[PDB]
């Protein structure tokens, strides 16, 4: 009768069963038939994927940089000195990830000029320095690619070209000298010279491509470079695009385009307009963001809705540095949204302390208060045990809030006051 | 044999459970290890869902059942006795839920007779029960509370006190505590082609864009949305459809990740992309 009775219950209930709901500190539990409870404490997978984050010391160091001023009621970050540069220490130089942070730093992070100067030219000098670092870095990545190609090249002239891609004028000049291409060698030294020599050279190319039954393919390429507009001119090294890394080509533009006339941003933009890059390539998107200086935010949203090359963490870190730096301007709401999911991604990890810290950089006071409050009380037990964790409450959590959550803990604990 | 619902305690310390054997077991999870603590038996029929009250009222846990009765078990020094019981419905009671701790200590129960009781607590062992007859046509399965939202004086605000609820009629009716004293059905939501199984009122990350999820026999999961405060507009959007029924749905707290339980004994996780379309982040188990 029990058997019949049970079946009776099921059909009316229309019961088939599986069950799952979020647990209070966002985990998931479903029915294990294997566990004795018949419930499984599922460690929610952490989307957040980054070694240093787990380590407590980075969080502490990170706090020192920030200056927390109260909101009116709650906390809020006011000065922040976070730099993409900082992250590098906590990363393998080899890792591509380090590359993204490093490049982002060279472009984005503020550059300091120790030497005193008159004033206005400082901007001029500073750009050169930044340009110098940036161009140098690109050469690092390109280097294996270029060198491999040169080793295979069966000519004297092509390599002289290849060295130039390397951004090594001197070696190319030397090779030219050795090759007997004496005249070319002299012209080569002109490179890195924004001089108006470009016009004469373009003239030479024009004259050639208006007759010139014969000119070496590579010699022309070198001339295309001195012209200053390598890929935006007629006798384009656009075709080269298939052959070399997009990055490799970008360097040529950066190195010879016309450094003085245009700013680093506009210049990079100039190159970018010419070629379309993999959407997925992270390194590439960063350049877009850099170049996009006038709609950085506007580009950011489309980067978001296209690929996920940017990790959740990076997006947040990027927004925060730029904002604090006054390097760029970003939507308060967009900035918060970026923060929220980061704060959440951290929470899922169980890194409540770190998660709380991030929550602080939230423009919306109402949202911040709710978010921080909810977390503090729920989690109050863990937050107490270490100084690093001590400092966390020390950040700017209101005193009432701290004890208040504590009180609730007591009632539950059944040991009060 | 087979459990039905099991929910972790606030402060993640205990873990109440209930299965079709009419037994409400409270385990304890310190360090990841499960350890029973009491087997509260008392239902003439299998227990369905179970919910922990807010530690602000001591340590309470309520469980409903197919026995048409609902039980509330208090705790006084290890003394897990039931301080109150309530059999105000004629048919089984598919679900229970507690109102956000600020409204007070209110408990919502949806039966299978198509009703909905609401136990409010008073000074002592007393409980008034404002009830809602014929709330759903063939019965009710889900009951979820709308997140406590705050609206120059010494007063604790009067909240909009809403709470959704799906049922056997396919409608997911929302509800509201009228200023005078009784609840009324602010709106209906008919997007499901068969029984609504569960309905979960996502918690507001302070954000005003309140959402709500539902799953039903048809095997579709909708995430109904409200574009702004005070505009009676709930525009459903389809999460996904499986060829088999979906039994439960729950919201992860921060990200608003949906745990979709149902279909092939499998449970799925979903997060709404920067694009608006919802995706499956992974497969559990």
């Amino acid at each position: 009768g029990e058997q019949l009775n049970g079946s009776h219950e099921l059909e009316n209930h229309q019961i088939a069963d599986s069950m799952e709901f979020g647990f209070l500190p966002n985990p998931v539990a479903v029915k294990p038939l294997e566990s004795p409870f018949k419930v499984h404490l599922e460690k929610l997978s952490l989307r957040q994927r980054e070694d240093m984050k787990l380590y407590q010391t980075p969080l502490e160091l990170k706090l020192k940089h920030s200056t927390v001023h109260v909101d009116e009621l709650c906390p809020l970050i006011v000065p922040n000195v976070a730099v993409i540069h900082d992250y590098a220490d906590w990363a393998q130089i080899v890792k591509h990830w380090s590359l993204t942070w490093t490049l982002c730093e060279a472009l984005w992070g503020h550059l300091k000029e120790l030497d005193s100067q008159l004033n206005e030219p400082r901007e001029y000098i500073q750009i050169l320095e930044r340009r110098r670092a940036f161009s140098r870095w690109l050469s690092c990545t390109a280097t294996p690619q270029i060198e491999e190609e040169v080793s295979l090249k069966n000519s004297p002239v092509e390599a002289v070209f290849s060295y130039l891609t390397g951004k090594r004028i001197s070696e190319a000049c030397s090779l030219a000298q050795q090759s007997g291409d004496h005249r070319l060698a002299l012209l080569l030294s002109q490179f890195v010279g924004s001089q108006s020599v470009r016009e004469l050279l373009t003239m030479q190319l024009v004259d050639w491509h208006q007759l010139q039954a014969f000119i070496q393919d590579e010699r022309l390429r070198i001339f295309a470079l001195l012209a200053g507009k390598p890929v935006q001119l007629s006798e384009k090294q656009i075709n080269v695009c298939s052959q070399l890394d997009w990055k490799r080509s970008l360097a040529i533009h950066l190195w010879y385009l016309l450094p003085p006339t245009a700013s680093i941003s506009r210049a990079l933009s100039m190159y970018e307009e010419a070629f379309q890059n993999p959407l997925r390539d992270v390194c590439f998107h960063l350049l877009k963001l850099y170049s996009d200086r006038h709609d950085l935010n506007q580009l950011l949203e489309p980067r978001s809705i296209t690929a996920d090359p940017l990790d959740y963490r990076l997006s947040w870190h990027l927004w925060e540095v730029l904002r604090a730096l006054n390097y760029t301007h970003l939507s308060a709401q967009c900035e918060g949204v970026l923060q929220a999911s980061y704060a959440g991604q951290l929470e899922s990890e169980g890194l409540w302390e770190w998660a709380i810290f991030v929550l602080l950089h939230i423009d919306n006071s109402g949202i911040r208060e709710k978010a921080v409050r909810e977390l503090l009380t729920r989690h109050c037990q863990l937050l107490e045990t270490p100084k690093e964790t001590f400092l966390t409450q020390k950040l700017r959590v209101p005193a009432k809030w701290i004890h208040e959550a504590k009180a609730v803990r007591a009632h539950m604990e059944s040991d009060k006051h | 044999d087979m459990i039905h619902d099991a929910q972790m305690d606030y402060y993640g310390t205990r873990l109440a459970t209930c299965s079709s054997d009419r037994s409400v077991k409270i385990f304890d999870v310190r360090n990841g290890g499960q350890i029973l603590i009491a087997d509260l038996r008392g239902h003439e029929g299998p227990v369905w869902q179970v919910a922990w009250a807010h530690p602000m009222y001591g340590n309470i846990l309520a469980s409903c059942s197919y026995d048409r009765k609902v039980i509330i078990w208090r705790e006084e020094n290890g003394t897990w006795e039931k301080s109150h019981e309530h059999a105000g419905h004629d048919s089984s009671v598919n679900s229970v839920c507690w109102a956000p701790h600020d409204y007070g200590l209110i408990l919502a129960c949806g039966s299978s007779d198509g009703a909905i009781s609401l136990l409010t607590y008073t000074g002592e062992g007393q409980w008034e029960v404002k009830k809602i007859n014929n709330a759903h046509t063939i019965g009710c399965n889900a009951v979820s509370w709308a997140p406590a939202v705050v609206p120059p004086s010494g007063q604790k605000p009067n909240y909009i006190k809403r709470f959704a609820s799906g049922g056997c009629d396919n409608l997911i009716k929302l509800w509201k505590e009228e200023e005078d004293g009784q609840w009324k059905e602010e709106q209906k939501l008919e997007a499901h082609s068969d029984w609504v199984r569960d309905v979960a009122w996502a918690p507001s990350i302070g954000l005003p864009t309140s959402t709500i999820a539902s799953c039903s026999q048809d095997g579709r999961v909708f995430i109904w949305t409200c574009d702004d405060a005070s505009s009676n507009t709930w525009s459903p959007k389809l999460l996904h459809k499986f060829n088999d029924v979906v039994w439960h749905v729950s919201w992860s707290i921060t990200a608003n990740i949906l745990a979709v339980s149902g279909g092939d004994n499998k449970v799925t996780l979903w997060k709404e992309s920067v694009d608006g379309q919802w995706v499956c982040i992974s497969d559990v188990n």
